[PDB]
């Protein structure tokens, strides 16, 4: 890619990414929510 | 050809292998302060480069660098005058229409 | 069409097509740092 | 100073001894259509000899570089060096490095100028009066340090006006005019 | 898209509380605005008058304002009587004089002060003139 | 009572203080002492306790707060602190020199070049101190920005507010001119009270809703803020954090979301550019458009929701008071107005009061709006002058507001769904300039170039070219079609008609034009777009206007439109499918002709790439080969266009009555190209000026291969629209189309900004009372038009150069040789074609036949004399006016024309009419200027009306881009230099050595190899690229040299040359590298094709061209041309470049030539930016490019460095900081710019308020009852 | 010299143009509106019955108009302009009122 630049996939390209649908919003933020849940339930311990 | 030189001082698109070349010399930084004369001998059937490689410090010396290109060519049998070489002419592949 | 005083010739530019006018409105360490 | 740019600088060696000759004349590169100009080149000091076609008139200027100045007067002297400076300096002899990279005169982006004499200049500040009171209008300005103004210099004859005769592409000539503010 | 959810009119209603102008909103009965480009085209005319009573606050909401002409606060009423308290607290007796602007320059004004900005206002006594009468001329050519 | 000037400073400390209102407690039973207490000023239902008077009455009161001990720094100020930190020593508190201490210089009698030596001596003194008091090093204090405290670089010390103060109160008053300080430094801070603002800036925040509690104020939480860490007895930290945050929080942080005080001037949305210069209005309304026939250009169709909602006024006064009686007795008056207590009242049905109305001379009463009153209406975009107009109201049906067509175009509108709005302004003096000012009989002819702004559209103009072409009519016909205008025809003595005399009759005047008319009959073979529509050169409604009056035009566009849809109300107007396609013969045609040309062409290509892949010939450059491929492609599209022409020819002879082909002549929207689009072929679609690049592997899509070399893989469409074009091409079609739209927008964005800075630069430049163009005390044109006439009056004419068959030869050739200089033009390729002539007296020339006409010696007396008695009389002996004597000299010559004495007479008599009556004082020359400028540029931006191009040299490129870089006058960037010569010697030399080339560039062969000592590198070369780089085999030899001598790696080295062969040139480099060997040897490998090279680093060539140059009208010579990039002109200081003529760039022009100079090229390239036929702009151009060299050095649009600007015309320009600047140094301004005029309700001094009013009282004081 | 360039520009002055004398009858009409008494010859009940505007051009062509117009440093009455400018001016003005339906 340094010597030949328009020959490798560009950051614009469809080539290089993939989409999201509507379950996998829920999906991130069900992980996201359980993280911090488990993050507030250790500090609370630890505060304890 | 008298000293022209760049510096880091609009844009431009070259084919990335002489770009590499290209931006290295605009640094001042990898140039000798002085000239580094030559040290290998050659050209060992001529005397002008005696004569020129001293002394002669102007015109005079571009004149003798052309006489010994001349020579050269006239010894090996070639025009030696690049206007006097025919260039190969397109137009008779893209006359059509 | 035909000409009779070009060199005093005025260039129209005015666009066909213009704009409606407006309406009221009514850590993970997931994401690249993106440096 | 170099064998090229005092090529340049014989030719403002002429306006210059046209207004030492007629101090309100109108200046431009036809002026140059009425004198010859000889030039002898040296590293110290350089001869510029101007020549009036019709009375055969004679001018020597003397050319020094700004660090060595020898200066000594000769037959039909003009009567003062001209001195080639690193940078902009005041001076109507002294001239910049930098107003000779091109041979100047000849450019169509040089003026065309003259100074006003005493008539014009009353009837200038008297159009210029709002007609209420003493109150007035200000003209455009201009440093005293542009090479017009070097040109137009008299020791004897403040300059306050110059007028210029602009190129105008549908009128052919237009007429303007500019004050001189000075440059300390 | 219907010409009716579209048509607007307003002939008088609400204003804003700060700076006390005309309100905002086709739901709420709000008035057209006024930009500045359309201020430039009646400068291209060469109306003046007719902009000038465009930008100004309406002939029916005047009042009679007082402004120190030492400090440029505006005079207060007490008592039936315009003082200036700041000056007046400095043992002066000011000159107090009437004004014609819009609200929202008083609020500027004073926000700016609030800021530490003091601003003041001089005012033209240009001496009286007379009407003198003056020969005739008659600009025609010669034929 | 007429404010006239405007101070701006500090406060005392002694002013703040001076205050009974004492603010202590944060909180208390009744807000008695608190930030929020009601002495300060009235509320919501409650009185001032102050005053005793409503919010309506009460512009509030100042209190105070105490602050113990601690000395408070002013945000806005603080960088002012540092500068005056610079100048003494800290420890000692005297300045940093001993100069200023010394009895033998006294500084009252010196100023400018003295203070400021002094000043600059002692700042750059910055040494330890030189008394020996302290004998102390100088510090460097800062503001932290992080804690609310300045502390010292040097040493992370917290510095007390309180030693700052008394070191800085240590200045005496005699050094404040050389430290550039004005009233105090105490005045920079708070040291026994801060004050408290009143309410009226801060009242209770509300909601939509009334339920919803208020809100408290921003303002008045962070003044209870403040005051919370005042009485606590705190460090200064902490109430220094609290004022800072509560004036201008970005001081320390960088959020801007926060109100504070200086929310007001923040951005965009500063107080005065949203309420100030706009505002909304009451009598205001808003609609949706549509066209009506029954409306004529002067009145405007009101619908009856409006009708029946605004209210218009009459004043009671004698005139009127029995109307206003009876109108009140009909219950038709809706509001009434009392002026004496300055009170309104609303009559509302079966509910008001009568006694409390009494009227009297000065009250006024409201009632429905009625027909032909004056309204002001408009569409926006407001780009120009003919966007916003006052027009009578005429009562229509419908909801929408009725236009009439002709005025569509000065609007730039239709009717696909447009909204426009009105408002009504009543009072009297503004309801006169409505009645003349604004009316649009009075706005007829455009300002700059003259032309009429209303007339017909659409198929109106095919109408128009069908009327002049009808010949075998009878009277019944012709009446017909004349309809209610058929009441004066008169049918001579004839029974049979042609459209030609219903012409004549519609243009009922007896008038010549060369070209149109002759004895007010037309002469042209037809009538076309350019005879009938606005903004076109050929206009009848002109010429009638021009002869007599704007009436006179107004009555001509509204009678020929009338007749011009009667007739296609008789005889119709349609164009149908057959017209464009009767049978598939020709498509099929030219679809089989474009089928055959093309693999023509692939197989040219690929005769040439076979050849090449083969030792047959040398290839060509990647340009190259593009250039011959895109030349072939062009040539079928040629043949394209003429296949479509003569097509169009055939089909006139075989149809002559095609509906298609109508519209084709008579010049509105067709033509050969669009008709190729829809039956010939697409042609090459391109971006950035060239095709479509390639991405992946060496292709665009994979609908073709690898590296494919198919020109319709890069764009180029085949198929035309009746075909339908493949999946592949629509690709291409649609990424011409979405980038167009997407430029679209950015375009929008940007002309907006730049239109609104020239706009408020060229605001207040006007005509002056002695015909003069000023701005502000400045002189910046004699002459306000070149001729001190109306613009919109003067004429452009032919320039007729001297011929030796003229009558007064000698006096013309010598006329010409006073004004020639500038009708050679454009670095000597343009000679001048036309000239302005005052008034257009071609209307009024009529010929006659050589014995009752004036005698020769009589005219040139009446012209001569006629000049020179203008000359002194109103040009005052100063201008130059030997052009007007020019034009009528060759325009009425008698070996070109004969005319009676009467015509001559007629002729002058007009002109002194229009010197005399046409051009007054305060006319807005400036603004119209301005927005002619913007708004053409802003229409050429959004119709993409200019085309990218790739070129090879170097060029100045055209729109929108370059006018705004021409505007900004960047310093520190590259100018493009232009050399021209008739010697071609001494441009090829600077060409040499300054064109770039490098080793790379010529596709060398280099190989090494390594032997016992030594490195061999050889580098083979073609001749034929040597050759067509336009050097030698040396210049190659002294590249790499020049390379390897200076090299920093290179240890040992040497060099040969070898001749292979008749076509090769072998150079051989033997090499050994410093340690390390191997990591240099491979550096060296990778460098070496770039690095060796000569010449400046640019991305074009600097090719030498040719072109014939002009020395007089009858003179030309062949000169030499080339271009090239540079920083300044230094370089060419050693080429001898004598009798070479050079045009540099705006900032070196200026540095040799001076500032006229500059003027000069800044007018020339501005008008060059906008295109070919434009020439009518160089007016407005000519002035910009003089506003913005007022001064002794160029100024750039964005800043007010030179010009006198005032404080509020900086600060409604956007600055932001105005304001803080003028109160610290204490300025005093006047009040005339339009913006200070608006902020207090002034009458600016434009148009009719440029003069001041008095009345007489002497007569009414005369009269005894 | 300077005494011809100044009688040059006083005569200048003289000039009218259509800013000039739209200022004036709007001055006017304004006063006349809020109720000031007419200056008319043969004054009587019977001139409240014409058109305010008709009565504004009277005064202005008899020569009782009250307004003074400060232009170059001068006061003029409206009477002091050019005669012919005047009647140009007024002229056109007149026609397009009356295509207003105003006189
Ligand atoms: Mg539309
Ligand atoms: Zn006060
Ligand atoms: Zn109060
Ligand atoms: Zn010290």
């Amino acid at each position: 890619c340094i010597f030949h630049t328009s020959r490798y996939p560009d950051r614009d390209s469809m080539v290089c990414h993939r989409i999201l649908t509507y379950g996998k919003y829920f999906e991130t933020l069900a992980h996201d929510e359980l993280e911090n849940y488990i993050g507030n339930i250790r500090n609370d311990i630890m505060n304890n | 050809i008298k000293n022209i030189g760049n510096t880091k001082s609009e844009e431009t698109k070259f084919e990335s292998k002489n770009n590499i070349g290209i931006e290295y010399s605009k640094d001042s930084r990898n140039k000798l302060s002085y000239r580094n004369k030559p040290s290998i001998a050659t050209n060992l059937e001529y005397k002008t480069l005696c004569d020129m490689i001293k002394g002669t410090s102007g015109t005079e010396k571009e004149f003798l660098r052309y006489l010994l290109f001349g020579i050269k060519c006239i010894k090996k049998g070639v025009e030696y005058n690049i206007d006097k070489i025919k260039d190969v002419s397109y137009n008779d592949y893209f006359n059509v229409l | 069409t035909q000409s009779i005083h070009e060199n005093k010739e005025i260039t129209e530019i005015l666009p066909d097509n213009n704009p409606s006018p407006p309406e009221s409105p009514e850590d993970r360490n997931d994401e690249p740092p993106e440096d | 100073m170099n064998q090229y740019n005092v090529k340049y600088l014989a030719k403002i060696l002429c306006l210059k001894t046209e207004i030492a000759r007629d101090p309100y004349a109108v200046i431009n590169r036809n002026v140059l259509l009425r004198y010859t100009t000889d030039i002898e080149y040296n590293d110290l000091v350089t001869l510029i000899t101007v020549r009036h076609k019709i009375d055969s008139m004679k001018t020597v200027f003397q050319v020094f570089n700004e660090s060595s100045i020898n200066y000594t007067p000769v037959d039909d002297d003009y009567g003062e060096p001209i001195i080639i400076t690193s940078y902009l300096q005041k001076g109507h002899n002294k001239f910049p490095v930098n107003f000779l990279y091109i041979d100047v005169v000849i450019s169509d982006l040089f003026p065309s100028f003259v100074r006003l004499d005493t008539t014009e200049t009353n009837i200038v500040n008297s159009v210029l009066q709002t007609g209420d009171g003493k109150k007035t209008l200000r003209l455009p300005k201009m440093l005293e340090t542009e090479i017009v103004v070097k040109i137009l210099y008299r020791p004897n004859i403040p300059l306050k006006i110059v007028r210029f005769f602009r190129n105008n592409m549908v009128t052919g000539v237009e007429i303007a005019d500019r004050s001189v503010i000075s440059v300390a | 898209h219907l010409t009716q959810d579209k048509a607007t009119v307003r002939c008088r209603g609400k204003k804003t509380k700060l700076i006390r102008q005309a309100n905002e909103g086709r739901k709420r009965g709000g008035g057209i605005k006024f930009g500045e480009m359309e201020r430039d085209c009646l400068i291209a005319h060469g109306a003046a008058n007719t902009i000038t009573e465009v930008l100004k606050d309406s002939e029916e909401d005047y009042q009679d304002v007082y402004v120190c002409e030492n400090c440029g606060d505006i005079a207060a009423q007490i008592k039936g009587i315009n003082t200036c308290l700041r000056c007046s607290k400095l043992n002066l007796s000011p000159l107090l004089t009437k004004i014609d602007t819009t609200h929202v320059s008083k609020v500027f004004l004073t926000q700016m002060n609030a800021r530490g900005v003091k601003v003041k206002l001089d005012f033209e006594r240009r001496p009286p003139s007379f009407y003198k009468p003056l020969d005739k001329v008659d600009l025609k050519p010669s034929f | 009572a007429v404010i006239s000037k405007v101070t701006y400073s500090l406060y005392d400390q002694k002013e703040i203080n001076a205050t009974d209102i004492i603010i202590s407690h944060v909180k208390n039973d009744d807000d008695i002492g608190t930030v929020k207490d009601g002495r300060l000023g009235a509320m919501d239902g409650a009185l001032c306790k102050t005053c005793g008077k409503t919010e309506l009455e009460c512009f509030g009161h100042w209190g105070k707060v105490s602050i113990y001990k601690t000395h408070i720094v002013k945000p806005e100020f603080i960088s002012e602190i540092i500068r005056l930190l610079n100048h003494i020593c800290i420890h000692c508190g005297l300045l940093r020199s001993r100069e200023p201490y010394s009895d033998d210089i006294n500084l009252k009698e010196l100023s400018g070049h003295a203070l400021r030596r002094l000043k600059d001596k002692i700042l750059s003194k910055k040494k330890s101190c030189w008394n020996s008091e302290c004998m102390q090093p100088y510090q460097k204090i800062t503001f932290s920005k992080k804690k609310v405290c300045f502390v010292n670089k040097l040493d992370d010390i917290n510095v007390p507010n309180s030693l700052i103060y008394q070191k800085l109160i240590s200045i005496h008053e005699k050094f404040w001119p050389l430290l550039e300080i004005h009233q105090y430094p105490a005045n920079l801070f708070y040291t026994d009270y801060f004050p408290i603002p009143p309410l009226i800036i801060r009242p209770a925040i509300s909601f939509w809703i009334d339920s919803i509690p208020k809100e408290t104020n921003e303002l008045t939480y962070l003044l209870g803020m403040i005051v919370k860490n005042c009485n606590l007895n705190a460090d200064e930290q902490v109430i220094q954090k609290a004022v800072i945050e509560y004036d201008d929080i970005k001081i320390i942080s960088n959020n801007t979301t926060s109100i504070n005080l200086s929310y007001i001037t923040s951005g965009k949305n500063n107080m005065i550019r949203s309420y100030i210069v706009a505002r909304r209005k009451d009598q205001t309304a808003r609609s949706v458009i549509g066209p009506s026939t029954s409306i004529t250009v002067n009145e405007v169709g009101m619908p009856a929701y409006i009708r029946n909602t605004l209210t218009e006024k009459i004043f009671v006064n004698a005139f009127t008071v029995d109307k206003v009686k009876q109108l009140l007795a009909s219950n038709q008056v809706k509001f009434y107005f009392n002026k004496r207590l300055n009170q309104l009242t609303r009559i509302r049905q079966g509910k008001f009061i009568k006694n409390k109305i009494h009227l009297l001379p000065g009250d006024w009463v409201e009632v429905a709006v009625q027909e032909y009153t004056s309204i002001i209406f408009g569409r926006q975009p407001s780009l120009h002058r003919y966007n916003v107009i006052a027009s009578s109201i005429r009562a229509t049906e419908g909801d929408t507001i009725k236009i009439s067509p002709g005025i569509a175009n000065s609007q730039n509108a239709d009717f696909d769904g447009d909204e426009e709005w009105m408002i009504l302004e009543q009072n009297p003096k503004a309801v006169i300039e409505q009645s003349i000012l604004m009316y649009p009989t009075t706005l007829l002819k455009h300002d700059i170039h003259g032309a009429p702004v209303y007339g017909s559209i659409q198929d109106e103009i095919v109408a128009a070219y069908s009327l002049f072409r009808i010949q075998d009519l009878c009277l019944d016909e012709v009446l017909n079609i004349l309809g209610k205008y058929g009441r004066e025809f008169d049918p001579k003595g004839k029974c049979k008609f042609s459209g030609k005399d219903i012409y004549t009759y519609l243009i009922g005047e007896k008038i010549n034009y060369p070209g149109l008319l002759k004895d007010g009959e037309i002469i042209a073979n037809d009538v076309d777009s350019n005879f009938v529509v606005a903004m076109r050169h050929l206009s009848l409604a002109g010429l009638l206007s021009d002869h007599k009056s704007n009436v006179e035009g107004i009555n001509f566009i509204i009678k020929s439109s009338y007749v011009f849809k009667r007739y296609l109300s008789i005889y119709g107007f349609g164009v149908t499918f057959k017209d464009l396609r009767p049978n598939s013969t020709f498509t099929n045609k030219l679809e089989a002709i474009n089928v055959e040309k093309i693999e023509l062409i692939k197989e040219a290509y690929a005769k040439y790439l076979n050849d090449v892949r083969d030792g047959k010939i040398v290839p060509l450059s990647k340009a190259l080969e593009a250039d011959y491929v895109e030349s072939m492609l062009s040539n079928l599209t040629n043949l394209n266009i003429r296949e479509i022409e003569e097509h169009m020819r055939q089909t006139l002879i075989d149809d002559p009555d095609n509906n298609l082909l109508k519209m084709a002549k008579a010049g509105y929207k067709v033509n050969p190209t669009e008709l190729m689009y829809i039956l010939g072929t697409y042609g090459q679609q391109r971006i950035d000026g060239e095709p479509a690049e390639t991405r992946v592997l060496g292709r665009v899509l994979p609908y073709y291969l690898p590296d494919s070399k198919d020109p319709e893989g890069r764009g180029y469409i085949l198929n035309s629209l009746t075909k339908g074009l493949t999946g592949s091409q629509y690709y291409f079609s649609m990424l011409v189309a979405r980038s167009q739209s997407t430029d679209i927008v950015c375009e929008t964005s940007r002309t907006g900004t730049l239109a609104r800075k020239i706009i408020k630069k060229m605001e207040d430049m006007v005509v002056d009372g002695y015909g003069q163009v000023v701005i502000g005390n400045t002189l910046i044109k004699y002459a306000a038009n070149y001729t001190k006439i109306l613009g919109s009056v003067c004429k452009p004419v032919d320039l007729i150069y001297p011929d030796e068959s003229m009558t007064w030869y000698l006096e013309i050739s010598a006329l010409w040789n006073k004004i020639k200089q500038g009708f050679v033009y454009s670095q000597k390729q343009k000679l001048a074609k036309k000239t302005l002539a005052p008034f257009n007296f071609l209307v009024f020339v009529k010929p006659t036949t050589e014995d009752n006409a004036i005698k020769v010696k009589d005219l040139y007396d009446m012209i001569h004399n006629v000049i020179d008695d203008v000359r002194e009389k109103y040009f005052f002996t100063v201008s130059n006016i030997d052009f007007m004597e020019y034009i009528f000299l060759t325009h009425l010559n008698p070996s070109r024309i004969r005319i009676t004495k009467e015509t001559a007479i007629t002729i002058f008599e007009k002109f002194y009419e229009k010197l005399n009556y046409t051009l007054g004082g305060g006319t807005p020359i400036g603004i119209i200027s301005a927005q002619v400028l913007s708004e053409k540029f802003t229409q050429q931006a959004l119709s993409s009306f200019h085309t990218t191009e790739k070129s090879g040299a170097v060029k100045q490129k055209l729109g929108f881009n370059e006018f705004n870089n021409l505007t900004n006058l960047s310093k520190n960037k590259t100018e493009i230099i232009t050399l021209v010569s008739d010697d071609i010697s001494k441009l090829q030399s600077v060409k040499i050595n300054f064109e770039f080339v490098c080793l790379g560039e010529l596709n060398p062969n280099i190989t090494l190899r390594k032997e016992t000592d030594k490195y061999v590198v050889d580098i083979i070369v073609n001749r034929l690229y040597i050759k067509r780089a336009e050097i030698t085999e040396l210049v190659v030899e002294y590249m790499i040299e020049r390379f390897i001598s200076f090299s920093v790696i290179v240890k040992e080295w040497g060099m040969e040359t070898f001749i292979e062969d008749e076509d090769n040139i072998r150079f051989t480099v033997y090499l050994n590298f410093v340690e390390p060997e191997e990591l240099n040897l491979s550096k060296f490998m990778m460098v070496l094709p770039g690095a060796a090279n000569k010449g400046k680093i640019s991305k074009f060539k600097i090719p030498i061209s040719d072109y014939t140059g002009y020395d007089d009208f009858n003179q030309t010579k062949k000169l030499n041309k080339m271009t090239v990039e540079l920083m300044n002109l230094k370089e060419l200081g050693s080429f001898d470049l004598e009798n070479v003529n050079v045009y540099p760039g705006v900032w070196n022009t200026y540095d040799i030539f001076g500032i006229e100079a500059a003027r000069e090229y800044l007018c020339e390239a501005m008008l060059n930016t906008y295109g070919e036929g434009f020439d009518y702009l160089y007016q407005p151009c000519d002035l910009l490019a003089s506003l913005l060299c007022a001064s002794y050095e160029p100024e750039s649009v964005n800043k007010f460095k030179f010009g006198a600007a005032s404080t509020l015309k900086r600060a409604t320009f956007g600055d932001n900081k105005a304001l803080l600047n003028a109160a610290l140094h204490k300025k005093s301004e006047p009040i005339n710019d339009n913006s200070s005029c608006h902020f207090f309700s002034k009458v600016p001094n434009i148009g009719t308020g440029y003069y001041k009013y008095f009345i007489d009282l002497g007569l009414l004081m005369r009269m005894e009852r | 010299i300077g005494n011809h360039i100044s009688a040059l520009k006083r005569r200048y002055t003289r000039r009218i143009s259509l800013f000039e004398i739209a200022g004036i009858i709007a001055e006017s009409y304004n006063l006349l509106q809020r109720g000031r008494l007419p200056l008319v010859s043969e004054f009587s009940d019977e001139t409240m019955k014409q058109n305010m505007l008709h009565v504004i051009i009277q005064e202005i062509e008899e020569g009782s108009c009250p307004i003074v117009i400060e232009k170059n440093g001068e006061l003029l009455s409206v009477n002091d302009f050019d005669k012919d400018g005047l009647k140009f001016h007024l002229d056109y003005i007149i026609k397009i009122w009356k295509l207003q339906k105003r006189y």
